[PDB]
This record gives C-alpha cells, sequence and structure tokens, in this order.
C-alpha cells in the first residue's frame, strides 16, 4: 500500500550499472 | 615495476603528502603510465577509494590508459569518458563506488567543464602535457579551474621552447610561486634559476640510466635528389 | 616500419602507393575515430603480416606505444623538434628487444632544409634548458 515503488526502483536500479558497463566495453577494442 | 620507477613513486608519495604539484618529465618510453598507476596501490588509505583520480589526455592515448589498469593494478575500476554525445552521458550521470579513475580526451573536458566541475576529482594526470604549452589555449584557461589538490604531469619530453611556454606550463603546475613571464627572464646563471626551481618538482632520466641493454637509435639522414616536375615547379614558386 | 606524415593529402599518396605495390598497411590520420585508433593498434601489435604503418606525428604518435615496430622513417620534419622525437620514441621504448633504425627523407636546396636548420637551432637551445 506504501512500498510499492521498490519493485520499479529494482529494475531501473540494475539498468543503470548495466548499460554504463556495455558502454564501458564498446571501449575494449 | 622497476627501481628508478620504485624512487619515483617514493618521491610521488613525499609530494602528494607535502601538497606539491610536479612533472615526471623521464624520457619517452620509460614509462609514465606504470610510474603513475601504481598512486592508487601506494596511496591506499581509502582516499582513492572514496573519491576519484582522473586522466587528461590525448585521444590516441585512450588506447592504453583503459587497458593498462586492467593488467597492472586491476583493484580500481575505470569508466572512460569518450564516444557519442549520448553514450557518454549514459556512463557519467551516476557519478552524481565504481569512479575510482576517469579517462578523459582534452577536447572533451575543454567542452563539458561544468559537468566535470560537479565533481571533486581529488588528485589530477594530465598527459603528454606539452599539450598545455601557451596560455593563450582555452584548455589552458579551464584547466586551472578544477579544484584537485596534486596535479602530476606526464610531459613526453618536458618545456622545450620560448619563455612563455616556459611559464604557461610552470604557472598550471604552481598557481602561485610566479609572478609574470615578462619577469620570469630572471627566475648563463638563468639557467641554474630554472634547474634550482624545477629540482623539487620534476624528474629527470637520459635513458642510459635505466637501458642497460635496449639499443640507441641509427639515425639517418637521408637526402633525395627532387625530380624535374618537382624542379619544374618548384622553380615556378 | 613506421612513416610519419604531416599532411593528410601525402598520407592518401602514401596510401595509393602501398596499395599499388601491395605491401600491406594502416594508416591513422587525425579525422580517425578513437575505437578505429584503438583497433589499428591492436592489430598492428599482435599480428606478424601487416608491413607498415602510417601516422601523422600531432595526432596518429601520440603516447601510441608500437612496440612491433622494427624501424621509423619521417616523410616530413615539423617546424619544431620533440615532435619528431615523441613519434620515434612511440616506437624506441622499453616494451622493444631489438635493434632501432631511423630514417628522414629531406630534398637539398629546396625549403626542408631551412626546416632542419630551424630544428637543429632549435635542438641546441631545447639541450641546454634540460642537461
Ligand atoms: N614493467 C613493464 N611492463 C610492461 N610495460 C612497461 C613496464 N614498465 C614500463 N612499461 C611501458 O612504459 C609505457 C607506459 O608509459 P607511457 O605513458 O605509455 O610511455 P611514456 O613514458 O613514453 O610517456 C608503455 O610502453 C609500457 O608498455
Amino acid at each position: 500500500l506504501t512500498e510499492e515503488m521498490l519493485l520499479k526502483r529494482e529494475e531501473r536500479a540494475r539498468k543503470r550499472r548495466l548499460q554504463a558497463a556495455r558502454r564501458a566495453e564498446e571501449h575494449k577494442n | 615495476l622497476k627501481g628508478y620507477q620504485l624512487k619515483g613513486m617514493n618521491w610521488l608519495a613525499n609530494l602528494y603528502e607535502q601538497g606539491i604539484n610536479g612533472i615526471l618529465a623521464d624520457e619517452m618510453g620509460l614509462g609514465k603510465t606504470v610510474q603513475s598507476i601504481a598512486l592508487l596501490a601506494h596511496l591506499a588509505e581509502r582516499e582513492n577509494i572514496w573519491g576519484p583520480f582522473l586522466i587528461i589526455s590525448p585521444a590516441s592515448t585512450l588506447n592504453n590508459w583503459h587497458q593498462e589498469f586492467t593488467r597492472f593494478v586491476p583493484k580500481f575500476k575505470v569508466l572512460p569518458y569518450w564516444g557519442n554525445p549520448h553514450d557518454r552521458k549514459v556512463i557519467r550521470r551516476f557519478w552524481s563506488a565504481p569512479f575510482h579513475v576517469v579517462i578523459t580526451s582534452y577536447q572533451l573536458v575543454v567542452q563539458d567543464v561544468k559537468y566535470f566541475q560537479r565533481v571533486k576529482w581529488q588528485y589530477m594526470v594530465l598527459d603528454e602535457a606539452q599539450a598545455l604549452k601557451s596560455s593563450s589555449s582555452v584548455r589552458w584557461k579551464i584547466l586551472l579551474q578544477f579544484q584537485c589538490r596534486n596535479r602530476l604531469l606526464l610531459t613526453g619530453t618536458p618545456i622545450q621552447n620560448t619563455m612563455a611556454e616556459l611559464w604557461a606550463l610552470l604557472h598550471f603546475i604552481m598557481p602561485t610561486l610566479f609572478d609574470s613571464h615578462e619577469e620570469f627572464n630572471e627566475w648563463e646563471n638563468q639557467l641554474s634559476r630554472l634547474h634550482m626551481i624545477l629540482k623539487p618538482f620534476m624528474l629527470r632520466r637520459i635513458k642510459k640510466d635505466v637501458e642497460n641493454e635496449l639499443s640507441d637509435k641509427i639515425e639517418i639522414l637521408m637526402y633525395c635528389q627532387l625530380t624535374s616536375r618537382q624542379k619544374l615547379l618548384y622553380q615556378a614558386l | 616500419v613506421l612513416i610519419y606524415s604531416q599532411m593528410t593529402r601525402m598520407i592518401d599518396l602514401l596510401e595509393e602507393y602501398m596499395v599499388y605495390r601491395k605491401h600491406t598497411y594502416m594508416r591513422l590520420d587525425g579525422s580517425s575515430k578513437i575505437s578505429e585508433r584503438r583497433d589499428m593498434v591492436a592489430d598492428f601489435q599482435n599480428r606478424n603480416d601487416i608491413f607498415v604503418f602510417l601516422l601523422s606525428t600531432r595526432a596518429g604518435g601520440l603516447g601510441i606505444n608500437l612496440t612491433a615496430a622494427d624501424t621509423v622513417i619521417f616523410y616530413d620534419s615539423d617546424w619544431n623538434p620533440t615532435v619528431d622525437q615523441q613519434a620515434m620514441d612511440r616506437a624506441h621504448r622499453l616494451g622493444q628487444t631489438k635493434q632501432v633504425t631511423v630514417y628522414r627523407l629531406i630534398c637539398k636546396g629546396t625549403i626542408e632544409e631551412r626546416i632542419l636548420q630551424r630544428a637543429k637551432e632549435k635542438s641546441e637551445i631545447q639541450r641546454m634548458v634540460i642537461s
């Protein structure tokens, strides 16, 4: 009834580092 | 690592705690990245885990920097700032930790000033550092303003031009100690004044102080006879 | 071998030549992207085939560390030294295990001897301020 943002927050939070790390490994070659 | 690098590292640690900016001006090929990546491992007091180092460099060097951390000292994680505007933004936003060190093109730092200035880069590397040799440059005018404590210059060959360009590098290292480029003529004996200024904050080598078993260059001045079509156009000019 | 030149137009002429004599070659003008520089470098190191690399002294060379080169050629010289000195040592460095040879190509009585004379005069001034 009030904690309902958490199941939205986690889905964005896991995207942040993943896409930044993906782009930081286009920097491999 | 090697002995001259380890002397340079204890020299760096002394200047770092003394609050002194300086130049690792050793000859090209003696290894200024290897002589400075060890800062994160030697200055072990978690400052470098709570807040970022940053590297300011010419675009071609963004080759080895994002590689060398991963093989010399992989303990510290790295996020370069180069590539498309949208892609570098998607890397950067979350600095508002993984950000132990960041690697940069001069032609990006000269533009994205606010977006670097909002983060407290504790300690600075600036690289192939002859790029700052003029105070007329928008690079020099901007790069003076980042609130880092210690600035370290990786000059592949230091200095080596007219006195305003000596002043331009020196006045980036120290914002104090120097009055003007016009007066700095007085700061044979003026060479000894420059040496006694530089000795406490610039290192020196000559390769033979390290390279007991690597070749000297054979160097050939090869003259060429220019052709008929060349003589005809050259004479017409 | 590394070849340095100061005109992208001359790097085009050198490319058309090295294509034509079937050398295998690779080039890095200031118009090349950062990912492309990293690709060309990592393919000039690590590989046995690519004979010759084409560069500019003020973009192609900067700290780029081509330890796989045995030799260096200057098809051009700059009005300042140090850029050539860096250009040599972007091959001549601690990662080599080899002899080193460097060549400069110059035309007598033209204009390149003024560039060499200013380069010598500057190199003599530039020594005493270090050692
Ligand atoms: N122990 C080492 N193992 C491998 N490479 C090393 C080592 N020590 C130094 N280097 C070399 O030193 C150079 C790192 O410093 P860099 O900034 O690239 O060169 P420079 O001193 O010419 O400016 C690289 O060529 C690197 O391979």
